[PDB]
């Protein structure tokens, strides 16, 4: 009978975006592999949880 | 004596061939047929026949309840009494080995840390 | 009672099947049941023994003059991963008070 | 007497696969990794 | 050659078997698989014990039309002669095994069966023969021929 079309709230990807920034500032020291899971997880994060909004 | 001594020596063909496990005596014996299916059957794949029907359909034997799990998953006799009698190292014994393949699993999540 | 001990030696080590001790025999069905009661009989151990599996013929030894059971028996079943599973399982088992036995 | 119970419910096999409680997966840490399910080869 | 052998052999059942399987005695009418109570079924129902279907039992006197008590049918039941029969009575005919009521699923619904009783019991003053369940409908009436008692069914409503 009707649509709903989804779209990923402004303050949300400004979260995501903090988190990247986190992932970048907080680290100095820490290994390459390590930052690798921090992007992971964090993108994950944001998958599984958005999907199909994010397209 | 012919007879007799075959009475006594037949009797050794039925208890010999019944000692064993008559139920083991079949299964071998379905192999034999598999050979049958060798000579026609060089290399089969697929679309050939015995796969065809194959894939189409996807003496008393105990009627009452259900018949607990056997690793080896055999159907009670005729008239079987239709109780659970055992030690339940079957079931404990079953749960077990299931619970290792959980443990392999969660044995691994450990690896990649 | 020993055999419930090495059944727990076998499971505790990993003992991981065709090695078991089950495969010491491969040629034999008949399994052997001790410290029956006498006041049992053929059809009655044949309806607990079925659930495992079928029973071919048992003899169960009953003295030949007075006619009872001397309390043990012989059975042989169709299938042999029945007499596996019938002394890894039933064995240990209570029946009117006292405990059978059970082995190859 | 047969042992009976009402309905059948579930049988075995399966009936205790997984962990327990265990808890989801850290508070949400970077360092675990821990993203695929089984190895590679 | 009148007996060949003197004892031969049996292929029957054990006093011992059928004895350990059922002690209160042993008791015959071991319940069926359906058999659960009334209560969890009215749980099912969502049912509070307002709207619950509760099986009320009605005694009269078989020479005197009423209550020595009321019974529950809700919380099956052995219906003998007192001990192990549940159920009691004090009829001087019952067998020590009697009858038995047993709730059944088919949606739970009461059930009587006879363990034939040696005088048999009657059903609206018209008995049933032995060995089959037997639905009981509400009002119905239980005692097989004139019975020093008799018994009403009620569900709980109004």
């Amino acid at each position: 009978t009707a649509q709903c079309f989804l779209r990923v709230d402004d303050e949300s990807m400004q979260r995501f975006h903090n988190r990247v920034r986190q992932i970048l500032m907080a680290s100095g020291s820490t290994t390459f592999t390590k930052i690798v899971n921090k992007w992971n997880t964090a993108l994950i994060g944001l998958m599984t949880y958005f999907r199909e909004a994010v397209v | 004596q012919r007879r007799k001594a075959e009475k006594d020596s037949e009797r050794d063909e039925l208890y010999a061939q019944w000692g064993k496990g008559l139920a083991q005596s079949r299964q071998q014996q379905q192999n034999v047929e598999d050979a049958m299916k060798e000579m026609q059957k060089p290399l089969a794949r697929y679309i050939d026949d015995e796969d065809l029907d194959r894939m189409l359909r996807e003496r008393p034997r105990y009627s009452g309840p259900a018949p607990p799990p056997n690793r080896f998953n055999i159907w009670p006799g005729y008239r079987w009494d239709g109780v659970d009698r055992s030690n339940g190292f079957e079931q404990k014994r079953f749960a077990r080995l299931a619970s290792k393949k959980a443990v392999e699993e969660l044995a691994y999540k450990w690896s990649v840390e | 009672k020993l055999i419930n001990e090495l059944n727990e030696r076998e499971v505790q080590l990993g003992v991981a099947d065709k090695v078991s001790w089950h495969s010491e025999y491969k040629d034999s069905a008949w399994i052997f049941l001790g410290g029956l009661p006498y006041e049992l009989t053929e059809g009655d151990i044949i309806c607990v023994f079925s659930q495992y599996g079928e029973i071919v013929n048992i003899n169960l030894v009953r003295d030949k003059k007075t006619g009872k059971s001397k309390g043990f028996c012989f059975l042989c079943y169709e299938d042999q991963r029945s007499t596996i599973l019938a002394v890894d399982n039933f064995n240990g088992i209570k029946i009117k008070g006292r405990t059978i036995r059970v082995d190859h | 007497n047969p042992r009976t119970s009402n309905e059948v419910q579930y049988d075995q096999r399966l009936f205790n696969q997984s962990k327990g409680m265990d808890s989801g997966f850290a508070g949400g840490e970077d360092e675990i990794y821990n993203v695929y399910d089984q190895a590679w080869r | 050659n009148l007996q060949a052998q003197e004892e031969e052999r049996e292929f029957y059942n054990a006093r011992r078997r059928e004895h350990r399987q059922r002690n209160d005695p042993g008791g015959n009418n071991k319940e069926k698989e359906v058999p659960a109570k009334e209560k969890p079924s009215f749980e099912l129902s969502g049912a509070l014990l307002e709207d619950t279907n509760t099986f009320r039992g009605v005694v009269i006197k078989y020479s005197e039309p009423k209550r020595w008590r009321l019974y529950p049918f809700k919380n099956a039941y052995l219906l003998g002669r007192h001990p192990i029969d549940h159920p009691s009575c004090s009829k001087q005919h019952a067998v020590f095994q009697y009858r038995l009521v047993e709730y059944t699923r088919a949606r739970v619904k009461p059930y009587i069966i006879d363990l034939g009783s040696g005088n048999g019991t009657f059903l609206n003053n018209k008995r049933i023969e032995p060995q089959r369940y037997y639905e009981l409908k509400e009002k119905d009436v239980l005692k097989e021929i004139d019975d020093e008692d008799e018994e009403e069914e009620e569900e709980v409503s109004d």
